[PDB]
């Protein structure tokens, strides 16, 4: 449940990068 | 199971109750079995006739012939005329056909 | 043992805070001497 | 649940009636199944009918 | 303990193992104690670095005590998720974030002459396709100069710019007149307010959109990670996620005396208390003492 | 909640709208006569114009007792609430075991009989995978560190590009 | 027949089933600020877990939750935050009693939703008739503690505040929501001080125009002061640390007022000195310099360390046009002094940087002699919004305590010291203050 600690900044102001949508939903469905 | 909502155990069991409803054959025998409102009424009463020694051996008899002629239910209706030929029945018939072909 | 806080509890549990804390106790006493000695 | 689960799954294996036979579920099948076995006796029977 | 620059830092500051640093040192004063005196030193870069490393400690458990409306539907808990950070922020010593970046902007670019410098120094805090459709403008005016655009604004040249520069600016959607307005005041407060509570709608508009932009990135991340997760068998789901535990701890584990890994290993504890508090009266959940 | 609030017993609801809480005060004018019924429970007391002032003096500062922390928790029900969207097309499976019989077995083509007892092994892998609901805490660990590392920005945790270019127009469109 | 704890199991019972609707989650909470329920925590949790997990919401349900959370004293900003989605979709469909009663829950939250505010105050401008003066009050209360310096409503309630008599307590919400926005229009503000004739009933709505009077710095109207030594027994710590210092801002003498506002307080910080938040110990030791009465020894001595850290945490996460200001004004102070050239301001503005005689860092202090001048710049944040423009009265609390510490404090309000052109000008303007204050220098 427990994550790796990360010390770091963020310097850009950027799009924060949309992931692209998975084909479980239609595969499932095939 | 709900978006946001628990289940409950009243239908996790009803679940389960489902399942357990495909356990049972399409199509059984009624291999009846002796309760003991009914074959300890006949164990006494021999011992009323002084046989309590031989009282099992009446009461393994009575299960025994309401079993041998144990009668096939489909859906809990009986279907008369229902002709099956057992496994060991089966095997007897190869028994028999084997050992007249090997003399 | 049992029953503990509340503002025990309340505090949000594997955040960094403690890497930042500990990369600030390493890195401005290590940059605070830098400046003091520097010449190009 | 795993307590209801383990009493009613043994209350249809308690059950004698609900033991599967497949001479009442399938009688086509298991007299096809017999006469499987017994064609391979009548075709050793007709190799010693023919000598 | 602390240093004295982490307890002025939390003093504003709301979240639990703060306040429980602050009420520990507020006691200690009142028994007797004195107080250090603050430090007039370590000159503009110590200063502005310590700031960055202090704000940090005020943001970092603040940013995981906010809740992220994840799978909503409505504007009001983006208003809330970021009203949460601009509360956030302001415990943490920053400004309002126009007025952050705006100094961004400007520290970044003092030396800025020409406005091709200006977009190329601010080129990491401006998004990417505003700023290459400041260079197709740069670029236009450039031929009606045929010399590098200055960033004087009393050169024409810089006027010919920010003619086109303000006509993308209100076809991208933001209203550049109404943002240059507010930033100018005006002179009654009457007609100074017609354009303040249109500049807040714009900047409510503003910061509302990417918190959402924000939100959808993280539904995204989240439905493919679990997309990807749930084509996998339970079987090597069970020991993937029990090396990435084991490897974690072991992490933290071989870290012996160090600050962080000694109250890693107190969370780990404390999410077994919880666990282990729930499965002892789970309709009512963990035990608080009340 | 600020210091001071200003409210009380003016224009206070003085009926419940809900049938499992019926109240009813009655409103003097120095204090109130509340009666509150839940169910087989009365409460009547009164309260005084001062009595409700007194009560914003100590706040509540209600706050949440979670498990690793709110963020976690809010990543934790969502995919909770994702993976309910994809328990909800496992529902609509049409049932297999009803053509487990022999009858179905002996009719049937041999690689269609493969076929069909490998699409519903296929069944309680994707079934049992999407009811593993003790892997969602540990994915939604792999979602905190790249949130919380965007939200350590040195400009603004709640800065992002539309802020920003909308900032940039005010720094650009004035002179230098 | 009559059982508070059979009830609350009742109410237990109806907030932790799985449909409560949005009714059943109002009438739950208004139950429980008319039974007085602070000292249950969780059965308030419940109640407010299940107000956002509500979907409908008609006018009154909503009207009835805001209030029961407002005058609960319940603060949760996640809930309260997301009821102004309820609230800006039933923005027409609420009645004016109602929509005071929104917006000043929502506003005295903190809730940071513009939406609402400007369509909430859009609504009061245009139908003013329809609103009570104690409906009008509440959303100037709301628009003022939800970030919003709206004067447009501010000016529009200038003109009802005038004209109709208003009450005690609304008068005192009016002024608490003008110090906040921070405009000290006499006009309007001591056409609220007219309502002090019937008398407060209670200590909230005394202290809440004490702290707003000293804030916008006018005077006491000492029938204030004459509800505050009589009841200071209705106030929370934290609430008698507000009525002291506004008090003490606005020049009040009466230091048997101190002594009850004070037997409030210091009792509370003998018991728990973490209980209090550091801000307001700050205040206290505004309070007890100015009006002079005297603290515990072991409070008095630790609320005055507690004015080293909090004028220490607001230099800390200064305003950088603060720190553009005071590096101004020590550039102009040190060319009053006689520096002329560039590298000789620049050792004298780091010679300025003494620290206090409780731990605290000055920027600019000088010492000739035993004479101390201390230069204090308040930059627009510290300085009324209003056309005038002078400074609030929370500087003239820094500045009787750093005298009160062997200084003389010269504020320099940028507002009149960044309206000269050029720096010697700047360096005129600093040293004609100086002089105004301490002739020795």
């Amino acid at each position: 449940y427990l994550a790796p600690l990360r010390s770091d900044f963020t310097e850009e102001i950027t799009a924060p990068k949309v992931a692209s949508a998975s084909n479980l939903v239609n595969e499932w469905n095939n | 199971w709900k978006k946001g909502k628990t289940v409950s155990i009243e239908n996790l069991n009803t679940v389960t109750d489902k399942y357990a409803a495909a356990l049972v054959p399409k199509r059984k025998l009624a291999l009846p079995v002796l309760p003991e409102g009914v074959k300890k009424a006949v164990e006494d009463f021999a011992a009323s006739v002084g046989q309590a020694k031989n009282a099992s051996e009446v009461s393994e008899l009575l299960a025994k012939s309401l079993a041998e002629k144990a009668v096939v239910t489909e859906g809990g209706k009986v279907v008369e005329g229902f002709s099956y030929v057992s496994k060991a029945v089966a095997a007897k018939v190869i028994a028999t056909r084997r050992a007249e072909v090997h003399e | 043992a049992d029953a503990k806080a509340l503002d025990e509890l309340r505090k949000p549990k594997f955040s960094s805070k403690y890497l930042i804390q500990h990369v600030s106790q390493k890195l401005i006493p290590a940059v605070k001497e830098w400046e003091k000695s520097y010449q190009p | 649940y795993l307590a209801y689960a383990v009493t009613k799954k043994q209350e249809v294996q308690a059950d004698p009636s609900n033991i599967p036979f497949d001479e009442v579920l399938y009688p086509q099948l298991s007299e096809e199944l017999l006469e499987l076995e017994l064609s391979d006796i009548r075709e050793d029977e007709i190799a010693l009918e023919k000598a | 303990a602390v240093s004295k620059k982490e307890v002025l830092y939390f003093l504003s500051s709301k979240d639990a193992e703060s306040s429980t640093a602050v009420k520990s040192y507020l006691k200690s004063l009142y028994a007797g104690a004195q107080v250090e005196a603050t430090e007039t030193d370590a000159s503009e870069l110590i200063a502005q670095l310590e700031k960055k490393y202090l704000s940090a400690q005020v943001v970092e458990p603040g940013v995981h005590n906010i809740a992220l409306p994840l799978g909503e539907s409505g504007s009001a808990p983006v208003k809330r998720y970021a009203a949460e950070l601009f509360n956030l922020g302001a415990q943490a010593g920053f400004e309002c974030p126009f007025i952050e970046v705006s100094k961004k902007f400007g520290q970044e670019t003092a030396t800025s002459e020409t406005v091709k410098d200006v977009l190329n120094k601010t080129k990491s805090y401006v998004s990417a396709d505003y700023n290459a459709a400041l260079n197709e403008v740069l670029s236009s005016v450039e031929a009606e100069i045929n010399g590098p655009v200055l960033f004087d604004g009393k050169t024409e040249g810089f006027k010919k710019f920010a003619a086109k520069a303000k006509a993308v600016a209100v076809s991208r959607g933001l209203p550049a007149d109404t943002i240059l307005a507010y930033c100018a005041g005006s002179a009654n407060e009457d007609a100074a307010d017609k354009v303040s509570k249109e500049f807040f709608t714009w900047f409510e508009s503003a910061y509302t959109a990417d918190a959402a932009a924000e939100v959808k990135a993280i539904e995204a991340e989240a439905a493919s990670i679990l997309d990807r997760h749930l084509a996998k068998p339970v079987a090597q789901i069970r020991k993937e996620q029990a090396s990435a535990y084991a490897s974690l701890l072991k992490r933290a584990e071989t870290a012996k005396g160090a600050k962080w890994a000694e109250k890693y290993l107190e969370d780990v504890k404390a999410v077994q208390w919880f666990d282990a508090s729930v499965a002892e009266a789970p309709a009512s959940g963990p035990k608080v003492a009340a | 909640l600020t210091t001071f609030t200003f409210s009380g017993l003016q224009d206070a609801p003085v009926a419940a709208l809900s049938g499992s809480i019926k109240l009813n005060v009655a409103a003097k004018a120095g204090k109130a006569e509340v009666t509150v019924a839940a169910g087989a429970a009365k409460a009547a007391t009164q309260v005084s114009a001062a009595a409700l002032r007194k009560l914003s003096g100590s706040k509540i500062s209600l706050a949440e007792v979670a498990r690793i922390s709110v963020l976690h928790s809010s990543i934790q029900n969502y995919l909770l609430s994702l993976s309910n969207e994809r328990y909800q097309l496992l529902s609509q499976w049409p049932d297999f075991t009803t053509m487990y019989g022999k009858d179905f077995y002996y009719r049937a083509h041999p690689e269609d009989l493969k076929k069909f007892y490998d699409a519903a092994d296929e069944y309680y892998k994707l079934y049992e995978t999407v009811t593993e609901f003790d892997s969602l805490s540990a994915l939604a660990s792999q979602v905190v560190p790249n949130y919380a590392a965007r939200r350590r920005s040195t400009v603004h945790p709640a800065i992002g590009s539309t802020v920003a270019d909308g900032a940039f127009t005010n720094f650009l469109l004035s002179k230098q | 027949e009559n059982d508070v704890p059979a009830i609350l199991k009742e109410i237990d019972s109806l907030v932790s089933r799985e449909a409560v609707s949005a009714k059943e989650v109002s009438d739950a909470a208004v139950a429980l600020t008319y039974l007085q329920v602070k000292a249950n925590r969780r059965l308030w949790g419940k109640v407010l877990e299940k107000a956002g997990a509500a979907q409908d919401y008609d006018a009154a349900s909503l009207t009835n939750l805001l209030w029961a959370i407002n005058t609960g004293g319940v603060e949760h900003f996640k809930t309260v935050a997301e009821l102004a989605g309820p609230a800006v979709s039933l923005l027409p469909s609420l009645s004016p009693v109602q929509l005071s009663i929104v917006v000043e829950a929502l506003g005295g939250a903190g809730v940071k939703n513009y939406e609402l505010y400007n369509k909430a105050s859009a609504v009061v401008v245009s139908k003013i008739g329809e609103f009570k003066p104690a409906e009008i009050a509440r959303v100037l209360y709301g628009v003022a503690f939800g970030g919003v310096n709206d004067v447009a409503l501010a000016k529009a309630a200038g003109k009802v505040f005038a004209s109709t008599e208003v009450d005690s307590r609304t008068a005192a919400q009016a002024l608490y929501a003008l110090a906040k926005l921070g405009r000290a229009d006499k006009a309007t503000v001591d056409a609220l001080l007219k309502s002090f004739k019937k008398g407060t009933e209670s200590a909230s709505d005394a202290a809440a125009a004490s702290f707003a009077l000293g804030s916008l710095s006018f005077k006491a109207e000492k029938a204030i002061v004459d509800a505050l030594k009589a009841s200071a027994g209705d106030l929370a710590p934290a609430q008698a640390v507000e009525a002291a210092y506004g008090l003490a801002l606005s020049g009040a003498t009466d230091a048997e007022a101190f002594k009850a506002l004070f037997g409030v307080v210091a009792p509370a910080i003998e018991k728990a000195p973490d209980a209090l938040e550091v801000s307001s110990l700050a205040q206290l030791h505004v309070a007890s310099t100015i009006s002079g009465a005297k603290l515990p020894a072991a409070v008095g001595s630790f609320v005055a360390k507690a004015f080293g850290l909090a004028a220490d945490a607001a230099r800390l996460k200064r305003s950088s046009a603060e720190s553009a200001l005071v590096a101004d004004v020590a550039a102009a102070t040190a060319v009053a002094f006689g520096a002329q050239y560039r590298p000789e301001v620049a050792s004298a503005v780091a010679s300025y940087v003494k620290t206090a005689p409780d731990g605290s860092v000055l920027d600019i202090a000088i010492t000739k002699g035993d004479a101390k001048v201390l230069v204090q710049a308040v930059p627009s944040s510290l300085l009324t919004s209003t056309t005038p423009a002078k400074p609030l009265g929370h500087v003239a609390a820094y500045s009787k305590v750093r005298e009160a510490q062997g200084y003389a404090v010269a504020v320099v309000p940028a507002n009149e010291f960044e309206a000269l052109p050029d720096q010697k000008a700047k360096a005129q303007y600093v040293l004609a203050a100086i002089k105004k204050v301490a002739p020795s220098f």
